[PDB]
RNA sequence: AAAUAUGUAAGAAGUCCUUGUUACUUAAUUGAACGUGGACAUUUGAAUGAAGAGCUUUUAGUGGGCCAUUUUUGGUAAGC
RNA sequence: GGAAUACUGCCAGCUGGGACUGAGGACUGCGACGUAAGUCAAGGAUGCUGGCAUAAUGGUUAUAUGCCGCCCGUCUUGAAA
RNA sequence: GAAAUUGUUGAAAGGGAAGGGCAUUUGAUCAGACA
């Protein structure tokens, strides 16, 4: 829905006489800004405990960063989406850089492809792909080559003025 | 053509509790009403005299009469644009001593002990009521506690 | 040619312009409707008092 | 856009001037507004108030009902204020050695006061003497006892006057005031 | 009969609040903090980067 | 002429004996102001260092700002709005948090746009956009006589003193903060942000409790 | 057995101590209602707001409606 | 293990360019800078300079150009019909 | 000796209507102060 940044979110129910202390529940929350990853802390949890946001409370959240943003990556993806007519299960790869830079392209596709909006998608799981041959998608193999090698045929050059004097040429 | 009579619409209002039919318990005939007395009316379906309307049930009305079975109750109605005074003569087993004002006799009772207590210790004694106030600072701690990653579970069947 | 019967559309806005008045209560209610004994007993127990503090302060 | 929780442009809804032309009215208006402004006395504003009234709201207040106020616990010495005409009243047999100050005294009032040794004195002469209103005493004539009252809200079960021209055995007694032709009321 | 805003109008901004003159004169709106070396403890960080 | 010169002379020195004391009450404002912050941001960094958590108090002070027009508007919406002090678009006014405050913020939810000011939204606020109610009129905040002449009553004899009893709740915020006439702010300099503004600011709109944002959002239209 | 709407209460016309009247009532100075005198001031009894509150007289026009979201009846449906 | 920077926030930090406005008409108030006398951007614009003194500005009127503009009165839920 | 209506002279505009509102160009015409 944004740039998307990373959200450590820990939370607990408010504490009783009968139980003091009780447990802490934490779950990473992809969001653009703090305000959205704490409501979807509470959308979650309402789909796995008898709690909500009058009888919770946010324990501490946190910025997750990146330990190496710096580094191409291979990220397989698993996805719960609803389409149009019933609920469907779905695993992609995607090669970046960063859990932040992946996820993005993820919606991006996800709303061309699919036509799913950020309201119908949850991200059941992240990880990262540490051995090659551990990738089950061509389109991906197909950059993991031994010396990748590709030329940019039919270069387009920008013109800032309305009229130009000589024929263009596409070399590159 | 239309049917408006005095006990229209109250099939279900005017029934008995579920195990709860037959005769009145005592009690109902023991207690005291006073002029002044606050009450509310909930009608008997068993008794068919003294029966208040329909309009009245679950309203909350002040003593102003005492007779030999039935008391009378003012409640204002809202009759268009204003609101009317009304009185009527109902037996004591449609009506019982309402306890919304019985809690408000022990505050008065516990701020004069309090404004007592802290008369010749210290001014400002408190004696209002506050909402409830936004919670305070706190320390969580994790011993024993380390928090649980939790993630959203597939889509199943399992039908 | 028929019409429309019946509606309240439109009808608690113009109660609420100028109405909707809680009625005033006043001190010493009117006795109309209470026990005709108990009245007539109240009637003379409030002539013995005058005659009481009157003689206080003759 | 605003959302007015209150009519705009209300008038206050009190006279501000008297409606009258009465050129001896509006010079007591001028001197008494300027009391109320510079002696911050509670009489002066009320004074003030009461010279705006029009004839129905401000009735006659007869001798008697100054004698009345005279044997007041303490009031025997004060300067009774009427704003308005002080009439004559036959019922009363003795009359006290007050001061008085009205707007008129009517050919009777003022003759039996003076008789029992007080003064008639006008508004402006109070001022003098009382430029805070000292040892004063306001009285007012009754409102209710109009004619035109008995008739106001009119209607069932009321116990209203009617509206009615004429007076007498065929006039307004028949079915609805009685039982025995239809109903009473 | 004009309105005349304080921080754009510096003597109106020494009309009101005296002390803007001691605000100034001291940079207190450029403040140092205290150096501190706290570190945190080792559940801290393993709960952050827990996948 | 007499009292040419003596009653100037002590009524000069009276205004600089108030000055002085004005002077050292800010100065007592400041150190309480920074010594506070500073202990919150500690406090989280002894939590963290002992492999616990601060769970920082909850707000008590909101600023609620109305963003829509006067038409087409719900009655129980509409009569919350007028006892919020709402009747204009970007009208804003301080509400102190409660819990009976909380259900008059969920009714009008749609309509207004709410969050946590901070110290310097509402030092700039009162200077520039502060009005008060005095005899039913609005009366700039000009001059610290006025300020004394209707609240002197309640220990408040400075703009800096009001500014204190709005950014620290006290027990006579209710007085000071009904002596405030409603903030009368304009439209954003740099836009809304948003390309449709009557949706929830968590699904991408402008309505609903923006937290800590509503600070970048009141100095735009401040 | 909900949600939404709905009645009442949140003090001075209040609370407490003592004792005066009556043909009502009680086995009974028992009780009921109404009172004299004494004690507790506006953190005086939750929140917010209040271009102030309350009251009266008189009279015009109107008494063919319609549309949208939502609930909903008849009808296959309708710009019914 | 020691720094840098990005992002967010604060400054009663400094400073350049452009546009609109000049209401009020003796003094009075709150302040600032000064040992003082005084001064000041402090309860609303002044200083300096040029051309012209007339159809030049401006008014009225006809026309042209850009955009907009359906025929009034009436009955009606609804009229340019 | 008014208007509807019409003749002559003079000025202006006109590609399936004319008339109107805001602003300005052009032509014709006109008041005000020269202190
Ligand atoms: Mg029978
Ligand atoms: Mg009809
Ligand atoms: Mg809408
Ligand atoms: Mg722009
Ligand atoms: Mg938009
Ligand atoms: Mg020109
Ligand atoms: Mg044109
Ligand atoms: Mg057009
Ligand atoms: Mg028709
Ligand atoms: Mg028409
Ligand atoms: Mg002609």
């Amino acid at each position: 829905m944004a740039h998307f940044k990373e959200y450590q979110v820990i939370g607990r129910r408010l504490p009783t006489e009968s139980v003091p202390e009780p447990k802490l529940f934490r779950m990473r929350i992809f969001a653009s800004n703090e305000v959205i990853a704490k409501s979807r802390y509470w959308y979650f949890l309402q789909k796995l405990h008898k709690v909500k946001k009058a009888s919770g409370e946010i324990v501490s959240i946190n910025q997750i960063n990146e330990a190496h943003p710096t580094k191409v990556k291979n990220f397989g993806v698993w996805v719960r989406y609803d389409s149009r007519s019933g609920t469907h299960n779905m695993y992609k790869e995607i090669r970046d850089v960063s859990r932040v830079a992946a996820v993005e392209t993820l919606y991006q596709d996800m709303a061309a492809r699919h036509r799913a909006r950020f309201r119908s998608i949850h991200i059941l799981k992240v990880a990262e792909i540490e051995k090659t041959a551990d990738v089950k998608r061509q389109y991906v193999k197909q950059f993991l080559t031994k010396d990748l090698k590709f030329p940019l045929p039919h270069r387009v050059q920008k013109s800032t003025k309305t009229f130009s004097y000589k024929r263009p040429s596409t070399f590159y | 053509g239309k049917s408006h009579g005095y006990r229209s619409r109250t099939r279900y209002m005017f029934q008995r509790d579920f195990r709860k039919h037959g005769a009145v318990h005592l009690s109902t005939y023991l207690k005291v009403y006073k002029v002044g007395d606050i009450v509310d009316i909930k009608a008997n379906g068993s008794i068919q005299k003294g029966m208040p309307h329909k309009f009245y049930q679950g309203k909350t009305g002040v003593v102003y009469n005492v007779t030999k079975s039935s008391v009378g109750v003012i409640i204002n109605k809202m009759v268009g644009n204003r609101y009317l005074e009304k009185r009527l003569n109902l037996r004591v087993e449609h009506i019982k001593h309402s306890k919304c004002r019985q809690e408000f006799l022990e505050r008065v009772k516990a701020n004069a002990a309090k404004r007592a207590e802290a008369k010749a210790q210290g001014v400002a004694v408190q004696l209002k009521r506050q909402p409830a106030q936004p919670r305070e600072s706190r320390i969580v701690s994790t011993e024993g506690n380390v928090p649980q990653t939790l993630a959203p579970v597939p889509y199943e069947t399992f039908i | 040619a028929k019409s429309k019967n019946h509606t309240a559309h439109n009808q608690t806005r113009k109660a609420h312009r100028n109405g909707i008045k809680k009625p005033k209560t006043y001190k010493y209610p009117s006795l109309k409707g209470v026990d005709p004994k108990f009245r007539r007993n109240h009637k003379h127990a409030l002539h013995g008092t005058a005659k009481a503090l009157a003689a206080a302060k003759k | 856009g605003i959302d007015h929780t209150s009519k705009q442009h209300k008038r206050s809804g009190h006279r501000t001037a008297p409606k009258s032309d009465n050129v001896y009215l509006k010079l007591l208006v001028k001197l008494y507004t300027f009391l109320a402004r510079r002696t911050d006395a509670p009489f002066n504003k009320v004074v003030l108030k009461a010279l705006f009234l029009s004839k129905i709201n401000r009735p006659p207040v007869s001798v008697s009902r100054i004698a009345r106020a005279l044997k007041q616990e303490g009031a025997a010495n004060k300067t009774v204020v009427v704003v308005g005409t002080v009439t004559d009243d036959a019922r009363i047999f003795e009359f006290p050695k007050t001061t008085v100050a009205a707007l008129r005294f009517t050919a009777g009032a003022r003759a039996k006061i003076v008789k029992a040794g007080g003064e008639c004195i006008t508004l402006d002469q109070l001022a003098v003497r009382a430029p805070k209103g000292q040892n004063t005493l306001i009285l007012r004539g009754p409102r209710n006892s109009r004619e035109a009252v008995r008739h106001f809200g009119m209607g069932p079960h009321k116990g209203k006057a009617p509206r009615i021209l004429s007076t007498g055995r065929k006039f307004e007694r028949a079915r609805g005031r009685r039982r025995s032709k239809g109903f009473k009321v | 009969v004009l309105k005349k805003n304080p921080l754009k109008n510096k003597q109106v901004l020494l009309r009101l609040n005296p002390y803007a003159k001691v605000f100034a004169a001291e940079k207190l709106g450029s403040k140092k903090a205290e150096k501190t070396g706290t570190k945190p403890a080792a559940v801290f960080t393993e709960t952050l980067k827990h996948d | 002429a007499e009292q040419v010169a003596a009653e100037r002379a002590a009524r000069k020195a009276a205004n600089k004996e108030k000055r002085a004391i004005i002077l050292e009450r800010n100065a007592a404002y400041q150190k309480e102001y920074e010594t506070a912050e500073r202990n919150i941001i500690q406090a989280k960094r002894d939590a963290k260092a002992a492999g616990s958590y601060y769970v920082e108090a909850q707000h008590k002070l909101v600023f609620v700002v109305r963003i829509k027009g006067i038409n087409k508007i719900p009655p129980k919406p509409r009569k919350v709005l007028q006892l919020l002090r709402l009747t204009r678009i970007n009208s804003g006014t301080f509400v102190k948090v409660t819990k009976a405050t909380l259900e008059l913020l969920k009714l009008i939810e749609p309509y207004v746009a709410y969050g946590y000011p901070s110290y310097s939204t509402i030092r700039q606020l009162v200077y520039k956009r502060g009005f008060g109610k005095i005899n039913k009129q609005r009366v700039p905040l000009s001059d610290n006589a006025i300020i004394e002449a209707n609240l002197g009553k309640y220990g408040i004899l400075s703009i800096d003193d009001l500014i204190h009893e709005i950014i620290t709740v006290g027990p006579h915020f209710k007085q000071a903060n009904n002596f405030l006439w409603p903030f009368k702010l304009s439209n954003p300099s740099g836009g809304w942000g948003v390309p449709r503004k009557f949706k929830h600011f968590i699904q991408g709109g402008s309505f609903g409790n923006r937290e800590e944002f509503i600070n970048k959002l009141v100095k735009s239209m401040n």
